[PDB]
């Protein structure tokens, strides 16, 4: 279910208006552009993050995110 | 001053450490948990250096006792090493302000900063792991080597002895969770990422501290303090501010909420402009 | 006798 | 009467603008997207969120928030 | 011709897409979006916010906001 | 060269939403919407404010404002 | 091959919407404006960050990387 967890500390804004996510060695691909403040806020924030998807197959994009205090 | 660090076992660690803090730092009177406290180095002209020999290390006899670490006061950043048994001295190449007359000083072309020190050992700074007979060829092999450089096997030598030194008087959990690697079983340690970070982030946590006065809920970027045990393991000693502490931001906490956040970590996510014009379409 | 904090 | 209120635990983000919140134990979503980024505010702060509603039954649509601390 | 001056503990987004800032025990409304990013800043950093209206009676909104350090 | 670099108090935000800073003894009104929050989150925090222009009076063209770390 | 890296030791802006930063010797200037909280953000904590361009030998960037170390 839960395709990661963790802490974010890298990730790639590329030219074509995406990003991609960095964790537990397993980068997930979006062209979501409204989560970007969130993400750095919680990279920045020591917030935890975990990515949970349907399908979280090799480098799986990333739509569907959580936050945690631990 | 001279100094001398004894690893022969956890309590004489702990004790020259706690010396080494308390003939530096001045325990602070806002924390001050009777005997337990933590301290503010105590101001220093500049330039200033103490010197610490390793010691311990061999414990079943007198040997491998010919290293010092030169350490300057002013930021408690590691300045030099000396090989008494060729009574040469070594200086980082960004420590060449820093030098210690009447000893052989060579130049030696890798500086102290922490990026240079990963990418030569190449390895990532948590997870390492450190134990007796690794350190006493860490050791050998400086004693050794020599040169205007520090090899990949010297690169895990420097980084290992620098882990025991910097990390370990900054902050209370190495001590605590070093002490027991002296132990009968001798536990190899493992830099976890929360120390990685603790580490990462000492200068902005030793300004937000002074200010401190017994609070509960401190937040400064990655670092989080929830119970007063946490705050009182965390970090045993602070740079100075006079007035070099003062560098980004007028006032780095802000105590709202009975919480201590940092100013940066607030105003870094706190910078939303109109992002909904997008959303409205052609 | 160095408790649990050290 | 008063049916959710406390530290948000769990926030949830899905791609049909709608964002879950767990507050009390209990899942309340928001589809009006304009609220999704202002929740951050109270996320990091531990600004505890309450929330009003005729009824305690929850997974209808929230938009009346309140931030407090304890 | 302030009509109210202080700090702001709480902070409502009535249904109608209208804001509602309380300040010094009293509350006025407004429905400029812009305020929602940057206000929101004032509630979690002590910063000193003063109103002026044209009519400062009892439920009128406000248009104009000064923000001061103090 | 440069008119005012000092810390920023504060601006004016009539209805019109005029963005009328002042540093420094010195007013300056700019239409921008996009600096608000990078303006205030300068202020909240302390940070500089440096402004140049060929007229330094009040009222006069500005083309350069910029926040200086050192 | 970077274009740049490091910290905002010091920038700069202008009214015709374009942000640079002085970093690495260089005043590396971008006109796009949909970043600008990320970078401001990252210098507000001194947060390491680096940034690329078309190319990496007085123009615009729009490709950022952003590390915590």
């Amino acid at each position: 279910a839960d395709c990661a967890k963790g802490k974010i500390e890298f990730s790639k804004y590329n030219e074509d208006d995406t990003f991609t996510v960095k964790v537990d060695g397993k980068e997930y691909w979006t062209s979501r552009w409204n989560l970007q403040p969130l993400l750095q806020s919680a990279q920045l924030t020591g917030m935890t993050v975990t990515i949970k998807s349907s399908t979280c197959e090799s480098g799986s994009g990333f739509a569907e995110v959580q936050f945690n205090n631990d | 001053r001279e100094f001398t660090i004894d690893f022969s076992t956890q309590q004489s660690y702990v004790s020259s450490l706690n010396s080494i803090r308390t003939e530096i730092s001045t325990p602070l009177e806002h924390i001050s948990q009777g005997t337990t406290s933590v301290s503010v180095i105590n101001h220093t002209p500049p330039g200033s250096y103490f010197a610490v020999d390793i010691r311990g290390l061999d414990v079943y006899q007198a040997r491998f006792d010919h290293l010092r670490l030169i350490i300057e006061q002013n930021n408690l950043y590691v300045a030099g090493f000396v090989n008494t048994a060729t009574n040469t001295f070594y200086r980082f190449s960004d420590f060449t302000h820093i030098s210690v007359p009447g000893v052989t000083t060579v130049s030696m072309t890798t500086d102290s900063s922490y990026t240079t020190l990963q990418r030569v050992a190449a390895l990532e700074r948590s997870g390492m792991q450190i134990s007796r007979h690794s350190l006493v060829s860490s050791y050998l092999a400086l004693m050794e080597f020599s040169g205007n450089t520090m090899t990949r096997d010297a690169s895990r030598a420097v980084l290992r002895f620098v882990t025991v030194t910097a990390e370990a008087l900054r902050f209370r959990q190495i001590q605590r969770e070093f002490r027991q690697a002296l132990s009968e079983t001798a536990p190899v340690y493992t830099m976890t990422p929360g120390d990685v970070d603790l580490t990462l982030n000492w200068g902005r946590i030793s300004n937000v501290l002074p200010e401190y006065r017994g609070e509960d809920g401190v937040r400064v970027g990655r670092i989080s303090f929830n119970n007063i045990s946490a705050i009182l393991g965390t970090v045993a000693v602070i740079l100075n501010c006079h007035p070099e502490c003062q560098i980004t931001g007028d006032r780095p906490v802000i105590k709202i909420n009975n919480t201590l956040w940092e100013s940066n970590t607030a105003a870094a996510f706190l910078n939303r402009k109109s992002q909904f014009l997008y959303t409205t379409g052609k | 006798g160095f408790g649990l904090f050290d």
